[PDB]
């Protein structure tokens, strides 16, 4: 069994549509077990100044009860079933998935649909919740990571939809109303954008019957029918600097626009990625890393971790990095980051690149480790591609890549661009934007 | 903020900015602040009228 025979035996992915618009598919394996949700194509950037953190406050009701069966009901049942209910709500995708019994399949259909058709939006559960999501932006205000990460995207897309945050604003949260929410699930949890993924030992002809039994409903009009397409967020070279020298790290985050889901330059910047990789004080391999950044990271303790990214969006993305150091090693880390990235569009090697595309294809395949991992795949795939793409395909893309390749992808969507930058913490030690817009050519 | 490229920038325009006067001065009027006085050999023997300094 080598490899490449593993790859071609892999099961099929099904995919059959109902009338009403709704996508079903799933992968099937022999496992008792079992993972299947609905990945629905909303998030905050469909929501406005008006209504941001609505999907957010709706995925706290997703789980609080239905009309056929309130709270306790809803709660016991999932539970007594030793079915694991999960889900999230991001910026163009939200999600809500079971882990149960194959055994089961059915049952948790018509619980999933119930979820995202019947959602009871108690009144009092409604202001309920409301306190608790307050509490939770307080939270997540500690999560210098994702303040970064929030902060980047504010102004790298500033004065656009991708700029506001999945959970949504603080007056929003305060006067949010039964019916904002309610608008929102009619106008957004809809057949034609959503899709019924399941993974695990399912027959697709049963789950597709459950499917048609549950998920009915079909539209009358074509404007019930048709996924609408978002107006495209300018992407903006800028940055938004929030100092408060009383914090023990710095956090950075630097990008440039990255081309979205189905350009497939995405295999190469991912191979790029992976070449620069990341790091973290916990990698025992030290000194000796292959990720030349890594390496120097841990030479001269320029920071406590590091990372590589690639974030996709349908029509949009940011490609960038984003590390955590000490007031004073801010500049140098910043200043070999952005070396490295010059290093990619320039003097990329074969060797970089073969080690890097070994390391995408084992990461790929780590995407995959599970039910819900699996059935993730083909949630987000059919939702990003409108199909779902093999490991077998995906790995004669990889492929495909070389050196010469990387620099011109890379020389692409890097070389003398305007980055959005993103600074939290302690950062007098980081040097103004011309200072960093430089280290933007040459290498 | 760091001197390069903020000032380096800034204090070579002021460069330029003083050198046309200087060059118009220069290329246009050589004379204008010397004292003619000067264009004759010095005489122990002769003070001029009008010291005057630059
Ligand atoms: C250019 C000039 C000059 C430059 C700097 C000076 O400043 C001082 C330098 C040393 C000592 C005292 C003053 C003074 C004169 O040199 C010079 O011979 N003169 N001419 C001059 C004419 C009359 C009286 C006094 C001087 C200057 O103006």
């Amino acid at each position: 069994a080598t490899y490449a025979q593993t790859l071609q035996n892999i099961p099929e992915t099904n995919v059959t549509t109902l009338d009403n618009g709704l996508r079903v598919a799933s992968e099937e394996s022999s496992q008792p077990t079992c993972t299947v949700g609905v990945w629905i194509g909303a998030g905050s950037r469909y929501e406005n100044e008006k209504n941001n953190g609505a999907g957010y406050f709706v995925e706290h009701l997703a789980f609080k009860g239905t009309k056929k069966r309130p709270c306790a009901a809803f709660e016991k049942e999932v539970e007594s079933m030793g079915a694991h209910f999960n889900g999230y709500t991001s910026r163009e995708q939200t999600a809500f998935y079971i882990k149960a019994l194959s055994k089961d399949m059915p049952k948790v259909v018509e619980l999933l649909a119930d979820v995202v058709q019947n959602c009871a939006l108690e009144e009092s559960q409604i202001e309920k919740e409301r306190g608790v999501i307050l509490q939770e932006l307080k939270e997540m205000d500690n999560d210098m990571t994702n303040v970064t990460f929030d902060y980047l995207h504010a102004t790298a897309f500033q004065g656009t939809a991708l700029a506001r945050t999945v959970e949504g604003t603080t007056e929003n949260i305060k006067h949010l109303t039964r019916a904002d929410l309610a608008s929102y699930i009619d106008t957004h949890f809809k057949a034609p954008r959503m899709v019924l993924a399941a993974a695990g030992g399912i027959s697709h002809k049963e789950l597709v019957d459950a499917a048609r039994q549950h998920f009915s409903g079909v539209s009358f009009t074509y404007k019930e029918d048709a996924v609408p397409i978002l107006p495209r967020c300018r992407f903006t070279g800028s940055e938004i600097r929030a100092r408060d020298d009383a914090l023990p790290v710095a956090h950075v985050a630097l990008a440039v626009e990255g081309p979205g889901w189905a350009d497939p330059d995405n295999v190469v910047l991912h191979v790029a990625n992976a070449i620069i990789g990341r790091y973290d004080r916990t990698f025992g391999g030290g000194k000796h890393l292959s990720s030349r950044l890594a390496a120097l990271a841990v030479e001269h303790k320029l920071c406590h971790s590091f990372q590589t990214f690639n974030t996709s969006y349908s029509d949009t993305g940011l490609f960038g990095f984003h590390f955590v150091a000490d007031p004073l090693s801010i500049d140098d880390m910043m200043f070999c980051a952005q070396g490295e990235w010059m290093r990619l569009c320039t003097s990329t090697t074969e060797s970089e690149v073969k080690r890097a595309k070994n390391h995408l294809r084992s990461a790929m395949v780590a995407q995959l480790d599970g039910t819900t991992p699996v059935c993730e795949t083909i949630g987000s795939h059919l939702l990003n591609y409108g199909r779902r793409i093999s490991l077998e395909e995906w790995d004669s893309r990889i492929s495909a890549v070389d050196a010469r390749m990387v620099r011109d992808v890379c020389s692409k969507y890097i070389y003398d661009k305007c980055p959005a930058l993103a600074a939290v913490g302690p950062i007098e030690q980081l040097l103004d934007y011309n200072r960093i817009r430089s280290g933007m050519y040459w290498i | 903020i760091p001197f390069h490229p903020y000032y380096s920038f800034k204090d070579i325009l002021g460069l330029t900015l003083m050198l046309t006067p200087f060059l118009t001065l220069a290329l246009f009027s050589p004379n204008l602040l010397g004292d003619p006085e000067n264009f004759t050999p010095a005489n122990p023997l002769v003070t001029p009228p009008h010291i005057k300094p630059e």
